[PDB]
């Protein structure tokens, strides 16, 4: 945590470059019944992170057997979900 | 009452229409500490009409800041009344009067730093009278909704139940009248269609040796607040023209 | 008084046909009441009645081992003749104004509805001054005479209360020779 | 960086100092 | 001692002083569990701190000594 | 979706407690900070305790002066009832308290009202003077009041000091006092602000959502904000380690708070910091706005 | 809370409704119940509390010996709208506190309310212990003043006392020192504001530090020589020679 | 604003924490008088200590193929315990 | 209607009363004020008036 | 029907399978009611197994035992074969309602004593009938019991060679023998089921 | 009847003349009773030669 | 108490030792009550042996089981061990004192309740425990009851050695046999009586 | 407190 100082500076191109993870694609968010989220939009749990216990959104990829698996139906990953605070 | 006055309070306590009136006199006619009946005079009884009014008076009732009200007679029966006289005073109020609150007896003297800066003593004998003493109403409220999963159900039936509570619910999970409580006791069972969940296993060690088994709903009863006690009164429930009607209701 | 129950009643807010008065009143209408009892610390009394006319003391269903200061000290009243009434009193003795909630508070024991606590100022004293004038013997003419003025419930005797009062005096007075 | 911190702030200063 | 923090500051000279190293002091005995010196009397770490500090035992000084001696021989011992 | 619905309405009572506050009609405001046994109560020669004690300081500043005058005749008006309550009990006739009553009446100087007894009949008169008993009550027109010859005059009927003032007796060593004190009755007061639905603690509970903080209000357990003056206090006493206590682990810092928690528990009193949410927050919020921002770490 | 006075109390002690420190030292006694083991768990902990013990008040007074705490009203303009005192408890809902310093706060018993907060860390406990703690700040940083004056009714009473009538009783007698005029006053014999003869024996550091003791005569209001008994031991009685305005007291 | 009374319920009591904490801690203490060839398998049975899930034929292979006279051993195991013996402090944890 | 219902809950005047005491009541129906729409405001207004 | 007015002042609870509804050792208050449901009695060894002590339908009355006495804790563990509806009351609402009814003490004692009667009946089985005599007075004494479908010729039960053991008391395939050695004598029929026969 | 009585707690003794006296409990209503009637009696009747 | 009451009304008889109060088989229409002595209640086989189910001491019923069904037949033997004064009453008049007054069934419940509380127990132990067992726990119980005399540490009973194999339902040589075991074991000090330390 | 323990003989009576 610690640190000495704070600098200020512009936003370079190849500094969001540098934070990134996904570019974005349609806004919409949920199924009206299913009050999940959709992708590539506003509350996306591929990129900023993961909602719940290492499901992807159909719920194909779980348990830890499949560890590292992004879910091809759906493109949605397997992590914890603190990261999205901090993406 | 107050001693001193100024005059006008009769007006004030006449122009609110809280209070019953003699929209016409007569005489008495039947009494109750809800209702009262008169017999109308006769010339003030309209001649098609009967002439007999009655006013069912509104008791125990919540003020918008949550306080009580009342009404009382004033007043005997067999006996004579002229035309605009008050039958029965409010919760503030005497005789077609104000009272707001209650003379008695004073000093003008410190006493030992107990009334420094602007500040009071007082009696105990007060206490014994009570008479500065004064009510409060309090309400709460639960909703049968239903849900993806299904129906909320509202009925007695609960786990994990100190039986301490569940003893003074009915059937449906609903309280006695006349009831006393305190804080977080249990007035309405109320419960919710539930999934399931996993654990750590230490748990699943724990309950392997209990093995206590088998719920898939949930709580959504009722509770009183921490840190209040009061006297059950009065209830009621709405159900849809439509939804059948429970038992109770 | 320590508690009352009554026909027809959960709590203390609700009412009842054929009356004037609700609850309330007529529950101060009875703390207001005196009575003496001899042998006991508690007793149990009932009251019953039915028909137009105001209600008192006189009606009371009395047991023989008490003194009822008053016939009169009005209860309630009737404006039904069809209506009726019946509860039934619990008297104790104590001392102050030690006033039942005190007991609730202590006291979770679950109980029926329809037992209308009631709360206690058991004290019957109402008003005491004294006077010192000067008590005359032929020589010590500065003696004085404590004399004291009196007001209270029934329910006591002067010269008890009295000796009663000197007697816890030294009682305790022994803690200030025999325990220095 | 003073009053009840100032010792704690100058040892930090001095460790700076210090590298 | 108790309503009064005065002879704490004309032994030491500051406020910021005797309160940062009390508080250290009762730390070490709060949770590490040290003796006292001078006696105990029923009160919670904080008199003791200020009593201590009054009559000329424990400082920052004899705080550093006591550690470093200590240390020093575990150290030693360690080996 | 609501399928039905139950309701509930309770009964509370609540009585009296010191904080609770009192007041008249005059300014006369306060507040209580103790109830008093009746024998520790200063008397009177007839041993008639009081009800009230005051600090007569204050008045010839804020100069509610009508509150005195007030006083005289709240001894002055109960006296009469009870001259007619000792009547009514001695039990002595009509025709005695009608002159005493008429005469009552017509006394003033010249009273815009004028009325009679003998119209009246019998049983109305003593009902009225059941009604009575307690003291006979007055209006007072706010600007066309009555006088203080009308005071005095009438302190004299009820047979009392017209400077209506007393040697009264100590309830805790039942000796005169120096001198006298001014005595009589006012018709009081009591309030919506009470301590009851005012006062509130708040040792741990929910947090906000964005920010983790603790919240406010009693309704919903609410912690209690400090203005930040209250920290330039501290900045003028300088209390560093209170400084990072409140600033961090009783509002933002997760692990702080939880620290502490278990460590208390433990018995450990002893401190760890974080660093707040909300400056983290705050970087990603520039950062959305197009800069960066960046911390040059040691 | 709401305030009220403590007329009574001592200089570092506040009213405390107890509810407010119970709900507020919850894992002090939680670890003392682990400690103890009568709450070995902590859930027994919880009903145990519910329960209302009487041992929870006997180790809630054994906790709080000692905690000290803060004191908060608003406005906080200066640094002194806040101070932080020892705890005392109290058979109610309503802090005492000590009367003096409304002043710092120019508080008044109209409807105020103050709050508070905790010296958790040792740190904090000991910062308001020697900062904070009323002995500390008694006098205007800004001004050199007292900021303890007394009000109003004291004040007054004390110009009553000390006080030279011609009128009452009790002129031209002679005594040793001021407890036998208690003896006279509090058996009622003698006029208090009546200057009379008597002996005092005052002291003087005149010496490097060194209190100068020596004894003689004044023709004293009695409430004045009374009023001596309480004084230590360094001051002339010509200070105490007059019916003392509050700009007396503050000198 | 209406933003500042809703709640954030989602995250953590740290009273619940010294439930659980305290509760875990007595588990591994109550654990600590058992047989030392059950211990073992009483670990890796339902993944105390570990990242893991083991319940069945590796157990067979690293231990012994046997399978359900590991059964018989729970109920050894129960009998071991549950017979007040340490049941109470579990009890505590009964009202969960 | 739904503009009636507007006024009717949402207007500064739409206000809900105070009967605690036939005096506040009352009174407080012969209360008036020169606020909300063709009205002021407390930051903008002044002493004079 | 003189179940209602109990039930109309019980509150019923649910309870599934395997639920020890009730344990041995902890103070007695609350008295039970079977409105639904079986349930097992069950009686630990300090270092072993467990006795079914007895089974319990629907009809019967749980917690009695400790209903006269004060200071009195539990005498068994109680699981529950499945889900079970019980109406439940404190003795003290017992006391309200015997001092109010009659009527249920001719039941409860009826059931009592049907109880000491046939634990009498078993009490002498173990000394003196060998097993076979047994499993034979629990055999008629079972299809004396209604659980069966009747079957049209013969009479049949679905039991597994396990709970006649801890019935009549005895290891598993032991009966696996004996039963072989009685299907020699061709009164019975099993296969996982039991014919009667 | 279940009065209280106060046992002598301790007796605060600087010297032989000056003295200091705790004592506890008592029901209340009292302390300043026995104090006043003490106070009156102990400096008003106390026999000697003078 | 009604015990004289119903003495006036002479059903109380007096049996010596022996004579047989009770056959099974018999027709049950009389309810007997215990004034004075000491009976064992016991039941055989057709085939000769006998088995004591109980004995029962003074202020007790009997053959209870027959009243609330009519025309049943008599359980077990209850043979007199001793002098006996016994009460007799009729189920017809018993039904109607059980209308005029039932707190007599706020005494009964209780030893009833105990006595499945002890039946458990037999049957329990049966399954259990062995010999040792069996009579270790029935003379620690010996050592309690009335006709119990002191043995300074200890405990002293003089039942000498038959009304034993009785009381458990054993033979007496192996009670002899393992007495001399528990003398072995330092547990028992005896002969004949025992002294149960 | 012996000297008003006299006083009151007269009344204990
Ligand atoms: N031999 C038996 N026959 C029938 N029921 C029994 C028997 N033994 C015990 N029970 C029941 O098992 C219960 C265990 O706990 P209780 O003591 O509450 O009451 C007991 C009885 O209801
Ligand atoms: N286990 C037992 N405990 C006590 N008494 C019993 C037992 N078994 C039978 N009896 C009694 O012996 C009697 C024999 O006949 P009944 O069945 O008519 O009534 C019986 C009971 O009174
Ligand atoms: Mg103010
Ligand atoms: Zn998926």
């Amino acid at each position: 945590e610690e640190f000495d100082a704070i600098k200020i500076a512009l936003a370079s191109p190849d500094m969001i470059r540098s934070w990134s993870f996904g570019e974005v694609k349609k806004p919409e968010t949920i199924n009206y019944r299913t009050f999940k989220p959709e992708r590539d939009g506003l509350f996306c749990a591929r990129i900023f992170g993961p909602v719940k216990d290492y499901e992807c959104l159909c719920g194909k990829y779980k348990r830890l057997k499949h560890r590292g698996v992004i879910c091809e139906k759906c493109g949605v990953e397997v992590t914890q979900t603190k990261v999205r605070r901090e993406r | 009452k107050p001693l001193v006055g100024t005059g006008m309070e009769r007006a004030v306590a006449v122009d609110s229409g809280v209070t019953a009136v003699a929209k016409r006199g007569g005489v008495v006619q039947y009494v109750d500490a809800s209702r009262i009946v008169i017999k109308v005079n006769e010339d003030e009884m309209y001649p098609g009409e009967a002439g007999i009014d009655i006013y069912n008076l509104t008791k125990y009732t919540r003020s918008n800041q949550n306080t009580c009200i009342n009404q009382m007679p004033c007043v005997s029966l067999g006996e004579p009344v002229e035309r605009g006289d008050v039958l029965a005073d409010g919760p503030s109020t005497d005789l077609g009067e104000l009272a707001l609150g209650q003379n008695m007896r004073v000093a003008f003297m410190p006493w030992n730093g107990y009334n420094f800066e602007d500040s009071i003593l007082v009696s105990e004998r007060v206490v014994q009278e009570d008479r500065f003493t004064t009510i409060h109403i309090q309400e709460l409220a639960c909703v049968s909704r239903d849900t993806k999963l299904g129906p909320e159900e509202i009925t007695a039936d609960i786990p994990n139940v100190g039986e301490a509570a569940l003893s003074k619910l009915d059937e449906s999970g609903i309280v006695y009248i006349g009831a006393e409580v305190t804080g977080g006791d249990i007035l309405v069972g109320k419960v919710t269609p539930k999934g399931e969940t996993q654990l750590t296993p230490e748990e699943k060690l724990l309950r392997a040796i209990f093995g206590e088994k088998a719920s898939d709903v949930k709580d959504s009863s009722l509770r009183v607040p921490n840190g209040v006690s009061g006297t059950v009164i009065d209830v009621q429930v709405f159900t849809r023209d439509g939804v059948e009607k429970d038992k109770r209701a | 008084v320590t508690e009352v129950e009554i026909d027809g009643v959960l709590h203390e807010y609700s009412t009842k046909e054929g009356v004037q008065e609700d609850i309330l009143e007529i529950l101060l209408n009875l703390k207001g009441l005196a009575v003496r009892v001899q042998g006991k610390d508690e007793v149990i009394l009932t009251l019953n009645k039915s028909g137009i006319g105001p209600v008192t003391a006189a009606d009371i269903t009395h047991d023989g081992d008490v003194e009822i200061v008053k016939p009169q000290h009005v209860i309630c009243h009737l404006t039904d003749e069809n209506a009726s009434i019946s509860m039934r009193i619990k008297v104790q003795r104590g001392r102050g104004y030690v006033p039942a909630s005190t007991r609730i508070h202590s006291e979770e024991d679950e109980r029926p509805i329809g037992r209308l606590l009631v709360d206690a100022c058991y004290s019957p004293v109402e008003r005491i001054a004294y006077n010192v004038e000067a008590a005359r013997v032929e020589q010590r003419t500065d003696l004085d005479k404590l004399v004291i003025e009196m007001e209270t419930n029934g329910t006591i005797d002067p010269e008890e209360a009295i000796r009663r009062a000197a007697t816890i005096l030294a009682e305790q007075l022994e803690a200030f020779v025999d325990l220095r | 960086p003073a009053g009840t911190g100032y010792a704690y702030h100058q040892d930090r200063m001095r460790r700076r100092a210090a590298g | 001692a108790r309503v009064t923090v005065q002879d704490a500051v004309e032994k030491i000279g500051n406020r910021f002083d005797l309160v940062l190293v009390a508080a250290r002091r009762a730390r070490q005995m709060q949770v590490g569990g040290k003796d006292p010196l001078v006696p105990e009397e029923n009160d919670k770490t904080t008199v003791i701190a200020l009593r201590e500090i009054e009559e000329g035992l424990i400082n920052n000084q004899i705080l550093d000594v006591r550690e470093r001696q200590e240390q020093q021989e575990q150290e030693a011992a360690e080996l | 979706g609501v399928l039905k619905i139950v309701k509930v309405y309770l009964a509370v009572k609540r009585r009296i407690q010191p904080g609770d506050k009192m007041a008249g009609r005059h300014g006369n405001k306060g507040v209580i900070s103790k109830i008093n046994p009746i024998e520790d109560m200063p008397y009177d020669e007839n041993g008639t305790p009081v009800d009230i004690v005051l600090n007569p300081l204050g008045v010839p500043s804020r100069m509610n002066i009508g509150q005195i005058l007030e006083t005289h005749l709240g001894m002055a008006a109960k006296g009469i009832g009870d001259k007619i309550n000792a009547m009514l009990k001695q039990q002595q006739e009509v025709a005695k308290l009608r002159e005493f009553i008429q005469r009552a009446y017509d006394l003033g100087a010249d009273v815009r009202q004028k009325v009679d007894l003998s119209t009246f009949s019998d049983e109305e008169v003593m009902r009225l003077a059941e009604n009575l008993r307690k003291g006979m009550p007055i209006a007072t027109p706010v600007f066309d009041g009555a006088k203080e010859a009308e005071i005095k005059e009438l302190l004299k009927l009820g047979d009392l000091p017209t400077s209506g003032q007393i040697r009264l007796y100590d309830g805790r060593t039942g000796e005169q006092f120096e001198r006298p004190v001014t005595v009589g009755y006012m018709y009081m007061l009591k309030l919506n602000h009470l301590v009851d639905d005012k006062m509130h603690a708040r040792s741990t509970g929910s947090y906000s959502l964005v920010t983790q903080q603790p919240l406010g209000g009693k309704a919903q357990f609410g912690g209690q904000r400090f203005g930040e003056m209250e920290v330039w206090a501290l900045e003028a006493y300088g209390a560093a380690y209170t400084l990072q206590e409140m600033l961090t682990v009783k509002s933002d810092d997760v692990n702080g708070r939880t620290k502490m928690y278990k460590n208390i528990v433990d018995g450990n009193h002893q401190m760890e910091p974080g660093m707040p949410e909300s400056f983290n927050v705050l970087l990603k919020e520039i950062r959305s706005l197009g800069i960066n921002i960046e911390l040059e770490d040691e | 809370s709401v305030i009220t006075v403590g007329p009574y109390l001592r200089l570092h002690q506040c009213g405390l409704p107890k509810k407010m420190a119970l709900e507020l030292f919850k894992p002090f006694i939680y670890g003392k119940l682990e400690l103890r083991g009568l709450a070995t768990t902590i859930k027994a902990a919880k009903k145990m509390v519910e329960r209302e013990e009487a041992v929870v008040w006997d180790i809630l007074d054994e906790v709080i010996r000692e905690h000290p705490v803060l004191l908060n009203r608003a406005p906080t303009l200066h640094r002194l709208g806040i101070q932080a005192f020892e705890p005392v408890l109290i058979e109610g809902k309503a802090i005492q506190l000590h009367p003096l310093v409304c002043a710092a706060y120019n508080a008044d018993f109209d409807g105020d309310q103050m709050a508070v907060h905790v010296p958790l860390t040792l740190e904090a406990q000991l910062e308001a212990r020697a900062l904070m703690m009323s002995t500390n700040n008694i006098l205007s940083p800004a001004n050199g003043e007292p900021i303890i004056v007394p009000s109003q009714d004291v004040v007054l009473g004390l110009y009553y006392m000390t006080r030279d009538c011609v009128n009452a009783k009790g002129e031209g007698m002679v005594l040793t020192g001021p407890k036998e005029a208690e003896r006279l006053y509090r058996s009622g014999l003698a006029s208090l504001h009546a200057r009379v003869k008597v002996r005092i024996t005052e002291y003087e550091k005149d010496a490097n530090g060194e209190l100068v003791a020596k004894t003689s005569l004044k023709d004293t209001t009695v409430g004045r020589a009374i009023l001596w008994m309480i004084v230590p031991k360094g001051l002339p009685y010509s200070i105490v020679n007059q019916a003392l305005g509050k700009k007396a007291i503050s000198k | 604003h209406l933003g500042d009374f809703i709640e954030d319920t989602t995250l953590e009591l740290p009273l619940d924490s010294a439930t659980t904490e305290s509760l875990r801690a007595a588990t591994h203490d109550v654990l600590a008088g058992l047989t030392a060839r059950e211990a073992k398998v009483l670990r890796m049975r339902f993944g105390i200590d570990m990242n893991t899930d083991y319940t069945l034929e590796e157990v067979g292979k690293q231990f012994d193929v046997t399978r359900e006279r590991i059964r018989q051993i729970e109920a050894k195991a129960l009998r071991k315990l549950r017979h007040p013996s340490r049941s109470e402090v579990l009890r505590s944890f009964l009202d969960d | 209607s739904a503009a009636v219902k507007e006024f009717f809950g949402s207007s500064q005047l739409s206000q809900f009363m105070d009967q605690n005491n036939p005096l506040s009541e009352i009174t407080h129906k012969r209360r008036i004020s020169a606020l909300g729409p063709g009205g002021l405001t407390r930051e903008r207004a002044g002493f004079e008036v | 029907p003189t179940l209602e007015w109990f039930l109309s002042h019980c509150h019923i609870h649910k309870y599934p399978s395997k639920s020890t509804l009730i344990h041995q050792g902890e103070k007695a208050e609350t008295l039970y009611y079977i409105v639904k449901g079986s349930v097992a009695v069950l009686i630990k060894d300090e270092e072993g197994k467990e006795m079914i002590l007895s089974y319990l339908n629907q009809g019967d009355f749980i917690g009695e035992l400790g209903l006269f006495e004060e200071g009195q804790e539990r005498s068994a563990w109680v699981r529950a074969k499945t889900a079970c509806e019980v109406a439940e009351i404190s003795y003290k609402k017992f006391r309200q309602l015997i001092q109010v009814n009659p009527d249920i003490l001719m039941r409860l004692s009826a059931q009592m004593a049907r109880r000491l009667q046939v634990t009498s009946e078993k009490v002498g089985n173990l000394a003196f009938l060998d097993v076979t005599g047994r499993i034979a007075q629990t055999l008629l004494n079972l299809a004396k019991q209604p659980d069966a479908m009747t079957h049209p010729d013969g009479m049949q039960i679905k039991i597994t060679r396990q709970e006649i053991g801890q019935i009549v008391g005895c290891s598993r395939e032991t009966v696996g023998r004996i039963l072989k050695m009685l299907e020699d004598q061709n009164l019975i029929s099993a296969h996982g089921k039991t014919i009667v026969v | 009847t279940e009065f209280l009585k106060p046992r002598l707690v301790d007796i605060e003794q600087v010297s032989s003349t000056h003295a200091k006296v705790t004592l506890e409990p008592l029901e209340r209503g009292f302390g300043h009773t026995l104090g006043n009637a003490l106070r009156r009696i102990l400096l008003s009747s106390m026999p000697g030669c003078a």
